[PDB]
């Protein structure tokens, strides 16, 4: 009459969500581990204001003809 | 075991009393080992502090109220009381004990008694108890093992099974269980096994 | 796998440990401390030629033997190779017992690094990273880092074999009356 | 007494990310085994009360029951959930 | 009311009793003796009819670190009893007031880091059996080895150095090939728990890879031939405590760390080894018994023949057979009870009395300490294998699953009954008998607390020698949970 | 605000007398301390990653290098903080400790220096910025001008640092030479699988790594930390290793190198065996940082190694902080001054500390069992996080001689330990003359860091995962 241990349903449940919070910090961690290591733009990785890569050079002696794509 | 049982007085006039005494190694030896090398009177003052370790200086309300420096007090000229008292003990081969109606204590032989280990009232009395109740607690435990479960479970099963063994008599139920049991198979471990069968 | 050529390979092996014991007499010689000149390279040289080309030639003659014995490309030719230069340096001291501990312990040494790959670089198209990992999708052939759910009994039959328990059908279903 | 019945899960109709299932599972295969066990022991316990009244007549008394319990011995025996729950017959 | 506000007056409760009587004896032996009745609460409120995980909880959680989680996602350490592990918690919070109480009388110089470092262990070794990952699992099973150090090297015996060193290498050395198989766990599987652990089937390959670590970590913890040698030294020189807890609790992490980390996960690789382990388990037998029949140290006597129980129980638990599994926790607790109890005697009784273990000083010890000889003789029969006490079923059972896995094998290593007999029997029949030692004067006969402690660590021993099916409301799962066969 | 302390303090310190330096070392103390509170929050400039190049393209400013700056502010702090109080007002100890009158402006140069290096993005300012850490401690290991040791070391040290900068300015024309450029941004998959261009880029990873004592070019650094003052040896062991391989994690420049594997093996084994017959202090933790610089080499090797790297050089710099603060402490109770500069030299004369300071010594055992790797403390999580990267990517006989190093290292570090715990004649008793409030609180900080900061782990990874992925 002593013993009152918890039931075997409600053991069941608990258990069941401490692994059901374990498998979602699993799949966090895959999905950080996924979103690192993933090609950023050129904005988020060098240069936010200034986001063209290409060059413009000197300004002193330009020639007309020394632009290319 | 008091309550409230410090008094201040005593301890700090306990200091000095005892620092006029010798060391508590050196004091019954004499430095030639030899208990009549202490003098008479040196050998009841010895006895009268040292029956002063076993006496209530001290209760909870005032180990939990007081400052450090009556602690400490109590402390370092507690030591001195300890060690006096098992020197003796050992040197002597007598424990002091002061009889009713006379005040004066003097080292003594009988020792079939009034004395106690204070590890005895924690094991005997919370250690002991709880590895008794472990006991009772593992033997009424086992009476929830699966063998006594999976017994009732199969008897039931036959019985479901075969509901005319309910309307026999009382005392034949058991052989008529036993016999369908050994007929048959009420198990349900091939159920579970779906992708197995193919 | 494709054979190993021996001589050729050994040969090189002899001039390039040549050509590393010189060097290293040369350091020696240059950072020595006693009076010294272009006499004492190969005087005052503590057997560095000779330790060189001794373990080139034993490491890969060794070796390349091994893989055409076994008919093998595998760490298991890395653990010779590295017994047989573990006894030449080990014939230096004029001992039994050191002789023996040089050629098992570097042949373990070796043979671990072979283990391994043998590489003290990384792969890196054979690495978790860069391989498929995690849970594979539909029973499809599991690799190596990839992770399942339940495997198959054929496949667990064959990598370990029948017996001590493990059996083709499950014992219950293998045993079930027929009705 | 209260005497309990859970229901019985199998390995093959479920989830394994469920975990409830999975143990509900797990849980009814040693159950089921102790069953057999059980059965077993009844044999066991009917042959030894048949040897104990036959006596020399329980080379052909008892022969059935015998020869039963042999048969049930290797195969009605605790033998573990993994290897099912890990492996698939089917494939 | 608060958490804070207990555990507040608790702690200026020990405060007090510090400042006014200077030692933490009483207080730590309190505890340990709360700290039991508290577990057996925890027994009263278990259900054996679950082989779920109970008693659950989180610790250093993102969203409460200083706290126990309640989060959906979970990310810190996990802790929570099955019974198997409360067996040995059972066994833990046993013998902790034993080891405290074993050491009361013999330490007068820096007293309360000795009890402090004892108690330290002890509940170390607690929460390594409530743990549920294998990270926590780890920063538990190594935490001991600071500590052991320090008690072995400041409050052991003469070579006392050398001891202390070892216990840290030797193990730390196992453990970090134990932390290499555990970061590919992780990093593989993305998660480190024993709950679904078992659903995670790897390839054979790589199951090869990581049993391998293990099983070096479980060489050198076990003990098991060939890196059994630190054991004979450490359990020697250390202090008595220190010997009691090791031989009785850290040897069976070893156990339980097979039976938790090793066979739910690397199922096939394990299958595969297992005649490896045999092979290892039955040289750590038979060549640890002959190499104990030439020792001239007590202590390191009873020392080499923990190795070969050991042993025994790893034929027991690599069996897979439920009977093999049950010996082997049997043979745990029964060693964990016995082999203390002969410590007791070799290192706080006889070396408190005379200060030397060599054997050649001692004989006769029954004409002036016959109290003492009952114990010896009741002791020496319990260690090898007498029935009516534990060790006699776990050694049954273990070597019934040793035979059933490989017949040849384990009916080889049946001579284990007849070579504990020898070196066992070899060394109480000198001590107990011929006429008392001329190197030796008289002293005391056993006291009133080395009689509590050894008639505690009988009493149990029998109980479960001539019951030992009480044990089974919490293994029937577990002898059924650990098998491969399909 | 360190240009501004450096033009403020210049002028300062030039109109202030002698007696004035340890109070103007507290001001600028105070000074850090507010800069750390109040300007952190800049912090949300990197949410989700976001990286911003400054002055033209010379400077990058990432999370990363935030981080090693917040680090570098809180290691100066400490440094600044035990040349501006006094351990004990004695007169030993106002001869052993003095501070020169130029030494804090020589330590925020070196640290503007620092923080150039981990912020570089292009090779002009890398170059000036390595030059202006080299010669800031140079004139640091020589500011000690009464020592015969400090200024041979000051020499020496020139000379290899002038040669390994003739090194790294030789990889970068080079690099000019075939590309065109100063900047590594220009390169890409395509540069790289076209261009063989390994031998420029490892060249570069050498001259920066040899600066920090990277085998077979570590004894001369060894002999420079042995011959200079304790409260320089402290400095010139962490800062600049720390600004250098800052730069080259930040810089994926030897990602499958075989040259950096075979040299870090060497500097495991190295650092490990020579440090086993060391009977000096000093040596001895030089050898341990140069297995530890080994173990920061293997994540060079990676291409995604912020975690680990950030992780192990925090641990590593507050446990080389605490155990030279540990030995700072213990020379009130060694019985022989062995000089004005290194007061404490040889392990033994650490021999009973625990019968003199006892906690102490469980500092000390903290730290060490740090350095060993043992759980729950911090060096295991960074010895695993480091495992856990480099078995990641394929390292499987360099984890191996990891573990190997790492148990051949706790024979020295448990040296220092088991001499502090060891019985000794003529104890201490008592001693009217107590140790500061603040250097003591600083102490006690690191230790409780390294013991209890496993509690936040999980914490810190939620972070890292927002502001570095
Ligand atoms: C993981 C899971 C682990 C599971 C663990 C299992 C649970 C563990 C349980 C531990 C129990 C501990 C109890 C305890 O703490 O007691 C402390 C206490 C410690 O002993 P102590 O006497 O105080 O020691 C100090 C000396 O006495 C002081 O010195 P001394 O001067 O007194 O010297 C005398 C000493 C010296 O003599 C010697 O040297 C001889 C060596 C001692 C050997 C003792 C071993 C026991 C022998 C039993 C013999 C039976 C054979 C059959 O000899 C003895 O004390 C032995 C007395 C022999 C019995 C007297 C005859 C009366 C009848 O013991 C007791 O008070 C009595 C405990 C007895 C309980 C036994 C259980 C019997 C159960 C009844 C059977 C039928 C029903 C069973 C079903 C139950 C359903 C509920
Ligand atoms: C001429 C014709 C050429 C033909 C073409 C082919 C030639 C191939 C040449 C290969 C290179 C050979 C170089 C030989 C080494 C340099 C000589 C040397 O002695 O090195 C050690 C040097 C001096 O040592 P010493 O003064 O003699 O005193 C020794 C007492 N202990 O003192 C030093 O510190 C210098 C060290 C230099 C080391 C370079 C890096 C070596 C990397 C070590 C590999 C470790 C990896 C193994 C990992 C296993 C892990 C268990
Ligand atoms: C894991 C981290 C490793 C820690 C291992 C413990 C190392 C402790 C070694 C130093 C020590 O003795 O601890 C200090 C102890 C007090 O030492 P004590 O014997 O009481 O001497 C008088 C104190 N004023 O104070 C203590 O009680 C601390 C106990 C730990
Ligand atoms: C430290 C001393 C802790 C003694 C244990 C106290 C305790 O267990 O109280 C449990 C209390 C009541 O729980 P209970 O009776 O079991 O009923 C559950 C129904 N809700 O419920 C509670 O108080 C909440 C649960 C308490 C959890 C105790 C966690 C102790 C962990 C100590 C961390 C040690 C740090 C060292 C590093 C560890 C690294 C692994
Ligand atoms: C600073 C002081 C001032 C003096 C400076 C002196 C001039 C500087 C010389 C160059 C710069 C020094 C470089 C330092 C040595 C380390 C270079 C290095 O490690 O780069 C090697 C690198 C490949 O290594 P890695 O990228 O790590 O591995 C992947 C392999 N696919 O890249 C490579 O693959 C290298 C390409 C291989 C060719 C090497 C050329 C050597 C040719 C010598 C032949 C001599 C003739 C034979 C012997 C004559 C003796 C008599
Ligand atoms: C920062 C001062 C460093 C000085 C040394 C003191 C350590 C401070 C750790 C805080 C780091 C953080 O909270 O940040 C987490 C960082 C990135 O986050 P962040 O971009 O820097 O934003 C932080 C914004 N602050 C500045 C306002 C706080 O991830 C990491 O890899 C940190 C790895 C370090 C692990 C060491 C843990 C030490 C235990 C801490 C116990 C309180
Ligand atoms: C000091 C004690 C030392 C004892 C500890 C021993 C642990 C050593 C690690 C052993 C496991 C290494 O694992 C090993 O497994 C696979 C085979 O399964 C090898 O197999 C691989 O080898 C390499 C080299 O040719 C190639 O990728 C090859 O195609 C194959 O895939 C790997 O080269 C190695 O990674
Ligand atoms: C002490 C224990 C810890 C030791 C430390 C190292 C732990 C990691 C073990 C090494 C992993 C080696 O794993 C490596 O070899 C296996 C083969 O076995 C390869 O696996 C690949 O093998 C090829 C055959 O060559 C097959 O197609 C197979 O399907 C798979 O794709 C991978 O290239 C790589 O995963
Ligand atoms: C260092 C000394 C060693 C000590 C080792 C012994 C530790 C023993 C701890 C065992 C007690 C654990 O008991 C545990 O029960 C439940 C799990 O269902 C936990 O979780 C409980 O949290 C509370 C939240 O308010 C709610 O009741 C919730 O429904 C849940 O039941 C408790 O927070 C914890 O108390």
């Amino acid at each position: 009459t002593f013993f009152h241990p918890k039931s075997r349903e409600d053991i069941l449940n608990e258990e069941a969500k401490i692994v059901q919070a374990l498998n979602n910090q699993r799949e966090l961690t895959i999905k950080m581990h996924e979103l690192k290591r993933e090609e950023k733009d050129y904005a988020h990785s060098y240069s936010p204001l200034f986001s063209d890569p290409v060059p413009q050079g000197g300004s002193i002696g330009k020639a007309p003809g020394s632009s290319r794509e | 075991f008091a309550l409230r049982a410090y008094n201040e007085e005593k301890e700090l006039a306990l200091k000095q009393r005892l620092s006029q005494l010798p060391p508590p190694g050196k004091a019954f030896v004499t430095a030639e080992g030899e208990p009549r090398p202490a003098k008479e009177a040196e050998l009841a003052e010895l006895a009268e502090i040292a029956a002063l370790y076993k006496t209530d200086r001290v209760g909870i309300l005032d180990i939990l109220l007081l400052g450090n420096k009556h602690a400490r007090l109590y402390r370092d000229n507690t030591a001195l009381l300890k060690d006096y008292y098992y020197n003796g003990r050992r040197i002597l081969d007598k424990i002091p004990v002061k009889d009713k109606q006379t005040g004066k204590v003097t080292w003594e032989i009988k020792r079939e008694g009034a004395e106690k280990e204070d590890w005895v009232n924690q094991m005997y009395f919370l250690y002991a108890p709880s590895l008794i109740l472990l006991l009772i607690v593992m033997v009424y435990k086992s009476r929830e093992d699966i063998t006594f479960w999976a017994k009732k479970e199969l008897d039931q099963r036959v019985l479901d099974k075969h509901p005319e063994i309910n309307d026999a008599p009382e005392n034949e139920r058991d052989a008529l269980i036993v016999e369908r049991i050994i007929a048959g198979d009420y198990d349900k471990l091939a159920s579970l096994q779906k992708k197995a069968t193919p | 796998f494709h054979p190993y050529n021996t001589l050729g390979l050994a040969t090189q092996s002899a001039m390039v440990g040549l050509g590393a014991g010189v060097v290293a007499a040369a350091a020696r010689n240059s950072l020595a401390t006693g009076p010294r000149n272009i006499l004492t390279t190969f005087s005052k040289s503590g057997g560095v030629v000779t330790i060189f080309t001794g373990a080139s030639i034993a490491y890969v003659f060794t070796y390349c033997s091994a893989a055409n014995l076994r008919e093998r490309k595998d760490g298991w030719n890395h653990m010779w190779a590295g017994a047989a230069t573990g006894a030449v340096l080990g014939a230096r001291t004029k001992l039994v017992p050191a002789f023996i501990g040089w050629t098992v312990l570097c042949g373990a040494a070796c043979g671990l690094f072979g283990w391994t790959g043998a590489r003290f670089n990384a792969d890196r198209k054979a690495s978790l990273e860069q391989s498929p990992k995690g849970f594979v999708q539909e029973d499809a052939h599991q690799t190596f880092w990839e992770v399942v759910h339940r495997r198959p009994l054929s496949l667990t039959v064959e990598q370990l074999g029948e017996g001590r328990g493990i059996n083709a059908v499950p014992i219950a279903t293998a045993t079930e009356a027929p009705n | 007494s209260e005497h309990q019945r859970p229901e019985l899960v199998s390995f093959d109709d479920i989830n394994y990310n469920d975990h409830k299932k999975v143990r509900e599972a797990q849980e009814s295969y040693t159950r089921e085994q102790f069953i057999r066990l059980e059965a077993l022991k009844t044999v066991r316990k009917a042959l030894e009360k048949c040897y104990e009244e036959s006596g020399p007549n329980h080379f052909e008394d008892c022969k059935n029951l015998a020869e039963q319990y042999l048969d049930m011995l290797p195969t009605h025996r605790l033998q573990g959930y993994l290897g099912y729950q890990r492996n698939d017959p089917s494939k | 009311m608060f958490l804070t506000s207990i555990l507040l007056s608790s702690l200026y409760l020990f405060n007090r009793i510090l400042a006014w009587q200077g030692n933490v004896k009483h207080f730590y032996l309190f505890a340990s003796n709360l700290l039991l009745l508290f577990i057996v609460v925890l027994y009263i409120n278990f259900n054996t009819f679950s082989n779920s995980f109970q008693f659950n909880f989180e610790l250093f959680n993102s969203l409460n670190p200083f706290g126990l989680s309640n989060s959906d996602i979970s990310n810190g350490l996990l802790f929570g009893i099955d019974g198997l592990s409360l067996t040995f918690i059972l066994l833990t919070v046993l013998l902790i007031p034993l080891t405290l109480l074993g050491n009361w009388y013999n330490i007068n110089f820096n007293s309360n880091l000795y009890y402090t470092l004892v108690l330290a262990i002890g509940l170390v070794i607690l929460l390594n059996f409530w743990a549920l990952d294998y990270i926590s699992f780890y920063i538990l099973f190594e935490a001991t080895l600071p500590l052991l150090f320090i008690l072995i090297h400041i409050y052991g015996s003469s070579d006392s150095e050398r001891a202390s060193f070892y216990v840290l290498m030797f193990t730390l050395s196992g453990s970090l090939f134990m932390l290499l198989s555990i970061v590919v766990i992780s990093i593989v599987l993305n998660t480190t728990n024993f709950i679904n652990h078992n659903l995670f089937v790897l390839s054979l390959d790589l199951q090869t890879i990581i049993w391998l670590g293990l099983f070096i970590a479980i060489m050198v913890k076990t003990p098991l031939f060939p890196i059994h040698v630190w054991l004979p030294v450490v359990h020697s020189e250390s202090p008595l405590a220190g010997s009691m807890i090791l031989a009785g609790l850290i040897l069976k992490l070893a156990l339980y760390a097979i039976l938790r980390l090793l066979l739910p996960l690397l199922c096939e690789a394990q299958i595969l080894y297992t005649p490896m382990i045999y092979i290892i388990s039955l040289l750590t037998i038979i060549l640890t018994s002959l190499a104990t029949l030439r020792q001239i140290d007590l202590k390191v006597i009873i020392a080499y023949s923990s190795i070969s129980h050991m042993g025994i129980a790893i034929l027991g638990v690599c069996s897979n057979t439920s009977l093999g599994i049950y010996g082997s926790i049997v043979l745990g607790v029964a060693h964990g009870f016995v082999s203390p109890a002969l410590f007791l005697i070799v290192g706080g009784i006889l070396y408190d009395r005379y200060h030397i273990r060599i054997v050649n000083y001692y004989k006769g010890l029954t004409t002036y300490m016959p109290q003492l000889a009952t114990y010896i003789i009741i002791l020496s029969f319990a260690n090898i294998g007498t029935p009516l006490t534990g060790n006699f079923t776990g050694e049954f059972l273990s070597l019934q699953g040793g035979f059933i896995r490989n017949p040849i094998i384990g009916g080889i290593s049946c001579i284990s009954v007849l070579l504990a007999a020898i070196y066992q029997l070899k060394l109480t029949n000198k001590l107990t008998g011929g006429i008392s030692s001329i190197y030796m004067h008289r002293t005391n006969d056993v006291t009133i607390r080395e009689k509590f402690i050894m008639n505690i660590l009988i009493i149990s021993t029998l109980i479960i020698g001539i019951c030992p099916q009480i044990m089974y409301n919490l293994l029937y799962w577990t002898v059924n949970n650990y098998i491969y066969i399909i | 605000m360190l240009i501004l302390a450096i033009i403020s303090l210049i002028t300062f310190v030039s109109m202030s007398k002698l007696s004035d330096n340890r109070a103007i070392i507290r001001l600028i103390n105070i000074y850090l301390i507010l800069v750390l509170v109040l300007d952190s929050f800049l912090y949300l400039l990197f949410l989700n990653n976001q990286t911003y190049t400054v002055m033209g393209e010379l400077l990058i400013f990432n999370s990363f290098t935030f981080y090693i700056d917040m680090l570098i502010y809180f290691i100066m702090i400490v440094i600044s903080s035990l040349y501006g109080y006094n351990l004990y007002n004695n007169n030993l100890y106002k001869t052993l400790f003095e501070p020169k009158k130029e030494l804090i402006i020589l330590f925020l140069i070196n640290i503007l220096g620092a923080l150039l290096i981990v912020h570089s993005n292009d090779f002009i300012t890398l170059f000036v910025a390595i030059e202006l850490q080299s010669y800031s401690i140079y004139l640091i290991t020589a500011i000690y001008n009464s020592s015969y040791k400090a200024s041979k070391a000051s020499m020496l040290y020139f000379f290899m640092g002038g040669i390994l900068s003739i090194l790294i300015a030789y990889s970068i024309n080079t690099y000019y030479s075939v590309l065109n450029s100063y900047t590594l941004h220009s390169l890409d998959s395509l540069i790289i699988n076209t261009l063989d261009l390994n031998l420029i880029l490892i060249a570069l990873s050498l001259g920066l790594l040899f600066k920090i004592g990277i085998a077979p070019l570590h004894k001369w650094l060894i002999s420079i930390y042995e011959n200079t003052p304790i409260l320089i040896t402290i400095y010139i062991s962490l800062i600049p290793k720390i600004s250098i391989l800052s730069y080259l994690v930040l810089s994926n420049i030897s990602i499958n190198s075989l040259v950096i594997s075979i040299l870090a093996i060497l500097t495991l084994l190295v650092g490990s065996v020579g440090g086993l017959l060391q009977i000096k202090i000093k040596r001895l933790l030089a050898f341990s940082g140069l297995t530890n610089a080994g173990y920061m080499m293997l994540l060079l090797l990676l291409n995604n190694n912020e975690f680990s790297y950030l992780y192990y050089i925090t641990q590593y710099s507050i446990s080389h902080l605490a155990i030279f603060m540990i030995i700072i402490f213990s020379i009130y109770y060694i019985n022989y001054i062995n000089n004005q500069y290194n007061p404490i030299i040889y392990v033994n004369q650490l021999k009973g500390l625990i019968h003199d300071n006892a906690y102490l010594v469980l500092s000390m055992a903290i730290v060490v069992f740090s350095f060993i790797g043992i759980p729950p403390l911090l060096g295991f999580f960074g010895k695993l996080n480091i495992l856990m990267s480099i078995l990641n990517n394929g390292y499987y006989f360099i984890s191996i001689v990891l573990i190997v190093a790492s148990l051949i290292s706790a024979l020295y570090y448990l040296y220092l330990l088991n001499v502090s715990i060891q019985d000794k004649n003529n104890i201490l008793i008592n001693s009217n003359e107590t140790v500061s409030s603040v250097l003591s609180y600083i102490l006690s900080s690191l230790i409780i860091l390294i013991t209890f900061g496993f509690i936040y782990n999980s914490l810190i990874i939620d972070i890292f995962n927002v502001y570095f992925n």
